RNA sequence: CCUUGCAAGCUGCUUUUCCAAGUGUCAGUAGCGGAACGUUCUGUCAAUCGGAGAAGGUUUUUGGUGACAAGACCUGGAGAU
RNA sequence: CCGUUCUCGUUUGUACAGACAGACUUUUGGGGUGCUAAGAUCCAAAGUCGAGAGGGAAACAGCCCAGAUCGUACGCUAAGGU
RNA sequence: UAUUCCUCAAUGACCGAUAGCGUACAAGUACCGUGAGGGAAAGGUGAAAAGAACCCUAUGACGGGAGUGCAAUAGAGAACCUGAGAUCCGAUGCGAACAAUCAGUCGAAGGAGUAGUCAAGCGCACUCACUCUAACGGCGUACCUUUUGCAUGAUGGGUCAGCGAGGAAAUGGGAAGAGCGGCUUAAGCCAUUAGGUGUAGGCGCUUUCCAAAGGUGGAAUCUUCUAGUUCUUCCUAUUUGACC
């Protein structure tokens, strides 16, 4: 039995849950109308989910709103605290320029850049050095904090 | 051990130890009777009788028993009535078997309601052989030559 | 025991050394069977190998009745319980108990008749 | 004995088909000493067998059973049960309602779970003492009698799986194909179900090196 | 009758504690009274609970007073004592019939 | 319940009810319902029989059943009705002694 | 209790007030009267040590 | 089944079992949840059983809460899992 | 605000419902309509049936008593009886 | 890249004679229809025909013997392996023409057939022995469906055997279990006694208000906490014939 792996003796952690087979006998508890009750559309299976009974539904009583700007630009937000945490770990060289390639390679940006990067002010107290950034957008507080530490 | 003795006394029996092959306790019939209480049930027995009781938890096969709750004694000439028991009277017995009875089916059904249940049950019983009744004078041997 | 005479004479332990359904009876043979053999000197216990078959216990009695209890896929304590119930039985047929007080002498003083005077 | 699952490197003897002494090899502990888990092996074996199933099983619906769509008699008046065809699911010779149709039975499994299952299988073989490492798998001839002689020489074995690093040489291929109890695989085809079908595992040094190199390379993503 | 067992064998006076015994069944009664009996701890017929004698308990008893027997500590103790004294062992009776 | 078990339980049934599964299943289920009910009802019937035999035994000596059984209760004699009826049938002199004891315990009115 | 006895096709028979029914009513009255006496005796003050 | 203890492992120093008590609970349609039995087929299985008679069929007996299981005689004549 | 119950039956998240044909009894002494009729009909407040077996009401959905885990040829009671 | 009137080779947790093609058998036949058209049923002696010489009784051997054969109810002439049930005719035991009712159930007199055990004297009383029957007593108005409610004089079923309805895919809402710690690939590609690869994409990190432009300091101070994702099983939903 010590370190045996027989096909004879394999199983999962918990026992397998089996399918509920309706329309079998009385003792199963789901025979004779299964779990459908008596008559109507729902017992005969001709009911569409979301129908509300002929009342004007909420999806048609509320107004439509606005328009969609097809040319909306999406920028990835990065807080200064994430950049500080990656600076202290040696992933980012704080003496060189921090571009969007630098943030993309260390994983501060996720998988898909869309239109660029917006630098944010979350965790800005952890910025203690002059840092130079080249991003697409930047908030007012993040630029204020970075220039207060001698960067740009 | 003393707790089992106390509980068996509550039921109404005392274990005296195993039956030895040297003993001849199964004597011919004597015309006295006793009424004994074992659990809820009462039995009117003479020697050589057999009774099936509810399962006795603290005895084994071929154990000699003393039945401690004797309610009445009788013979051809006198009757001794206990209020409720007779402490001076003893009835001796031997455990013969612990066996399950025949299965009874428990069936329930509610018509037109799609409900039914079927289950079984077997009750365990203890068989005792009554060997000796004490506390009332037995008739003398009338050796009719 | 009927009037002090033990009724079960032979306990046959039928088992398989290969089959998975004989695991419990094999553990019973190793663990609980010597104790039962020791506590019953009046009982003969034979053990029989039956490869490819499901295990059972067989009880042969004084009245030439044989009772077989299949013990396939049982835990060892259930096998020991079945062996104990075979030992404690008188070997009778499993039918309904017609009475709980068997007597051949129902009356010491004579059954009531219309001729009885007080 | 030893505690399996500590991720410790192991030292194994190296031999060949001639029962010679070819030194020793170190087996990487993150491949041959992982904790042994039955549930992962259960899922990997189920994944392999589900991928294997052909699924060429079929029945006919009422659109495919031969028979007319005509109503067999009038809805009312004949005293008989109403039917739309004579090919309904309750009819003899009729359609099969909810019957099988040809489909794939394959399920999905993460790649890392498959790698872990292969690690567990190799660890169990090394832990039982049923893993033999060969310096190479070269045979003098293609005759099956050499393999049969080595198999008879072996100790407490029934079915052997022989793993080669690269593609299998023609001599071993010809020598083992008539034997149901000796089966061969390149290291690219090593799988959990093939390992568990044989109680003894024979791997060359190249096969061990290729498996450890594969497990030490992360999944490219 | 069944109330004959519960008749007072002691004068009824002020008590420190009260014993309440449910002597009526639950179906066919108001759900409020059943919830009150549940708040007294009485769920099954012929069951007895023991409570301190204050107005919060007394109002609950007053609501369901036709379903229960309420006893003082002294009445309950006397009833149990008389029941134990009745079942106590007495000396045997010997009757010699004989001579038909 | 299987078809073979139903045919086992339908043994001795009259007509097609022992033989055909549609007919046998109803009659066997009704038989099992009767068996469940009659395990309860047997105790009522047997207590009625014991009380009838005790009442016949005690009225031979001029004592009604209720006065007799209450006089036995008053003396802490705890023999039950089954054993008392067996005494009334098979040990009439001991039963007469019990009737005398109960009549001294509780004569009743009249 | 049902009190409709001379109308309709569903028979609710009138339960006659026999002496035995009067005896049961008197027993129930004795029980409630003893309960009321206990509540009157115990209602003068509350039990201490709360 | 639950609750309260008890004693064991754990890792969780707290979640799981064994045992003991329980004047604790256990009618049930629609319906919801939990735990199982059996059938066919596949791997385990070039393994195991089979003229020392397979499958299937009739009797009979024993076991489990149940779906059901199992022993033996007879029939059967090559398969069963 | 304070007792009793020690039960979470409370509130709420998530997932799965079924049901939206009710019936009778409580002085016609909670009332409307009807004829102070209906086994009518429509509301209020209880209970039972529905979905509830057992004992009583001759027989009995809805009244009275009372809630069926199983076994016993043990005991005490309810309604109702002797 | 599409398709199969076709050929060759191979495979199947596909079916196994009411299944699988309508057809395992001379089937698009027989049969039905003016016609278009509709459309079956029916497999199995035995290893080998050794397929039963001859006798007896019948008009006549399929019978009773004999013989063949492992086996003859293995004895057939589009059918004989096994040989269930409904159904029909008999044999034995008990009940049965003075007593009524879902045909039972709980008790039970009697009748009939049949075993074994053994201390003491080779009988006899023990195993409530066992099996079948059941005079007589108490209790007992089928089942299913549908209903406020059915013994209902509401529905359905002559009986038996076989068959007969919650099922598949993809995509969502969840639960349980697991892998990894950012997770996971799709088509494809290289191999298949078998896996390995493949980053395009998807979700998360991620920033909350807002129609859009615009705008965006989480919690904590005492070595700081600061994200999920992909599978498997099951319950449900959508689109599909969607329980029949
Ligand atoms: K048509
Ligand atoms: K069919
Ligand atoms: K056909
Ligand atoms: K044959
Ligand atoms: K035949
Ligand atoms: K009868
Ligand atoms: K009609
Ligand atoms: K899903
Ligand atoms: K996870
Ligand atoms: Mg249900
Ligand atoms: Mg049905
Ligand atoms: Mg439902
Ligand atoms: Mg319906
Ligand atoms: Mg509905
Ligand atoms: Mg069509
Ligand atoms: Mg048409
Ligand atoms: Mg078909
Ligand atoms: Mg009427
Ligand atoms: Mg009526
Ligand atoms: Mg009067
Ligand atoms: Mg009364
Ligand atoms: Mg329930
Ligand atoms: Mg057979
Ligand atoms: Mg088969
Ligand atoms: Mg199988
Ligand atoms: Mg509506
Ligand atoms: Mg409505
Ligand atoms: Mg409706
Ligand atoms: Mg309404
Ligand atoms: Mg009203
Ligand atoms: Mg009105
Ligand atoms: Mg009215
Ligand atoms: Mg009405
Ligand atoms: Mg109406
Ligand atoms: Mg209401
Ligand atoms: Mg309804
Ligand atoms: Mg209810
Ligand atoms: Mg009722
Ligand atoms: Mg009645
Ligand atoms: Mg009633
Ligand atoms: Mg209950
Ligand atoms: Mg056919
Ligand atoms: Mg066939
Ligand atoms: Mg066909
Ligand atoms: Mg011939
Ligand atoms: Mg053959
Ligand atoms: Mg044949
Ligand atoms: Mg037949
Ligand atoms: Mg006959
Ligand atoms: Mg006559
Ligand atoms: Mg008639
Ligand atoms: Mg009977
Ligand atoms: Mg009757
Ligand atoms: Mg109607
Ligand atoms: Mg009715
Ligand atoms: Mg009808
Ligand atoms: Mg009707
Ligand atoms: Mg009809
Ligand atoms: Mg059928
Ligand atoms: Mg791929």
């Amino acid at each position: 039995a010590y370190s045996l792996l027989s096909l004879n003796d394999l199983r999962d952690n918990v026992p397998r849950k089996l399918k509920t087979r309706k329309g079998r006998g009385i003792g199963s508890g789901k025979g004779k109308t299964a779990g459908r009750g008596h008559k109507g559309q729902k017992a005969r299976g001709t009911m569409k989910f979301g129908f509300e009974g002929g009342q004007t539904p909420l999806r048609r009583r509320l107004p439509k709103r606005g328009f969609k700007n097809k040319f909306k630009l999406h920028f990835q937000p990065v807080g200064l605290g994430k950049i500080a945490k990656l600076i202290n770990a040696g992933q980012i060289d704080s003496h060189e320029l921090i571009t969007m390639k630098t943030l993309k390679d260390v994983g501060a940006i996720g998988k898909q850049i869309e239109d660029g990067v917006r630098l944010m002010g979350r965790g800005a107290d952890e910025i203690k050095w002059p840092l130079h950034f080249e991003v697409s957008r930047v908030t007012v507080r993040a630029k204020e904090v970075v220039e207060a530490a001698g960067g740009s | 051990p003393a707790e089992k003795v106390e509980e068996a006394e509550e039921i109404g029996y005392k274990v005296m130890g195993p039956l030895k092959p040297s003993e001849r306790l199964f004597k011919p019939y004597e015309p006295v009777f006793a009424i004994v209480q074992i659990g809820s049930h009462q039995f009117k027995v003479s020697n050589g009788d057999s009774i099936f009781t509810e399962k006795l938890k603290f005895c084994d096969i071929n154990d000699k028993l003393v039945l401690t709750k004797v309610l009445l004694l009788g013979s051809a000439s006198q009757t001794i009535i206990g209020r409720p028991i007779l402490p001076d009277a003893t009835v001796h017995a031997v455990v013969e078997e612990h066996a399950l009875d025949e299965k009874v089916l428990i069936f329930k059904k509610k018509r037109r309601k799609n409900y039914r249940r079927t289950t079984g049950h077997r009750q365990e019983l203890t068989k005792l052989r009554i060997t000796d009744i004490q506390g009332i004078e037995k008739p003398e041997p009338k050796i009719v030559h | 025991a009927l009037r002090g005479v033990w009724q079960l004479q032979k306990l046959v332990v039928s088992y398989c050394n290969w089959g998975g359904s004989s695991r419990g009876i094999r553990a019973f043979m190793e663990s609980e069977l010597p104790a039962l053999i020791e506590k019953n000197p009046q009982l003969e216990v034979v053990t029989e190998l039956s490869r490819g078959q499901h295990p059972y216990l067989k009880g042969i009695y004084r009245n030439r009745n044989e009772r077989v209890v299949c013990v396939k896929n049982m835990d060892p304590d259930q096998v020991l319980l079945n062996a104990t119930r075979l030992r404690n039985s008188l070997g009778r047929k499993v039918v309904k108990l017609r009475t709980r007080h068997v007597t051949k002498h129902p009356s010491v003083q004579g059954t009531w008749t219309t001729a009885v005077k007080f | 004995d030893r505690t399996i699952g500590q991720y410790q490197d192991l030292v194994i003897p190296v031999t060949n088909f001639q029962n010679e002494d070819k030194g020793f090899m170190v087996l990487a502990g993150d491949v041959f000493d992982v904790p042994v888990r039955k549930d992962i092996i259960h899922h990997v074996v189920r994944w392999q067998l589900a991928k294997r199933q052909q699924g060429t099983h079929s029945t006919k619906t009422i659109s495919e059973v031969s028979g007319t769509g005509r109503k067999p008699w009038n809805q009312k008046g004949t005293g008989r049960a109403r039917h739309g065809t004579l090919r309904g699911p309750q009819f003899r010779g009729g359609c099969v309602m909810h019957g099988p149709r040809p489909r794939s039975h394959a399920i999905k499994m993460n790649k890392q779970v498959r790698r872990l299952g292969l690690k567990i299988a190799l660890t169990a073989r090394a832990a039982e003492g049923k893993l033999l490492v060969f310096d190479d798998l070269a045979l003098p001839t293609h005759k099956t009698k050499n393999i049969v002689n080595y198999y008879n020489q072996m100790e407490t074995t029934k079915k052997v799986l022989v793993v080669e690093g690269g593609p299998i040489d023609e001599k071993l291929k010809l020598a083992t194909q008539n034997l149901h109890y000796v089966n061969i695989l390149p290291s690219i085809g090593l799988n959990v179900y093939s390992i568990l079908l044989h109680d003894t595992l024979v791997m060359s040094r190249d096969a061990v090196n290729k498996i450890v190199e594969r497990m030490h390379t992360p999944i490219n993503r | 009758s069944g109330f004959r067992a519960f008749k007072a064998q002691v004068p009824i006076q002020w008590s420190e504690s009260l014993y309440i015994t449910l002597v009526r069944g639950l179906p066919g009664t108001r759900k409020l009274h059943r919830r009150t009996l549940e708040a007294m701890g009485l769920r099954r017929c012929h069951r007895t609970v023991l409570h301190s004698n204050t107005s919060s308990i007394r109002g609950m008893i007053q609501q369901v007073k036709r379903m229960v027997v309420v006893e003082t500590e002294e009445m309950f103790k006397a009833r149990k004592e008389a029941e134990a004294n009745h079942k106590a062992l007495r000396p045997p009776l010997v009757v010699s019939h004989s001579s038909p | 319940m299987n078809k073979k078990e139903i045919f086992k339980l339908a043994k001795g049934f009259r007509g097609r009810a022992k033989n055909c599964i549609r007919i046998a299943r109803e009659r066997v289920e009704k038989a099992l319902q009767y068996s469940y009910r009659d395990r309860r009802n047997k105790k009522r019937e047997m207590r009625g029989l014991w009380i009838e035999r005790i009442n016949a035994g005690s009225r031979q000596h001029g004592v009604n059943y209720g006065n007799f059984i209450h006089g036995l209760m008053k003396e802490n004699i705890q023999l039950n009705r089954k054993v008392l009826s067996e005494l009334s049938m098979h040990e009439p002199y001991s039963f007469k002694a019990l009737v005398d004891v109960s009549r001294n315990s509780f004569p009743g009115n009249k | 209790i049902v009190k409709k006895h001379d109308s309709g096709g569903l028979i609710w028979k009138r339960i006659k007030l026999t002496s035995t029914r009067k005896a049961n009513a008197k027993t129930r009255l004795r029980r409630v009267w003893q309960n009321e006496a206990v509540l009157k005796a115990c209602g003068t003050s509350d039990a201490s040590v709360s």
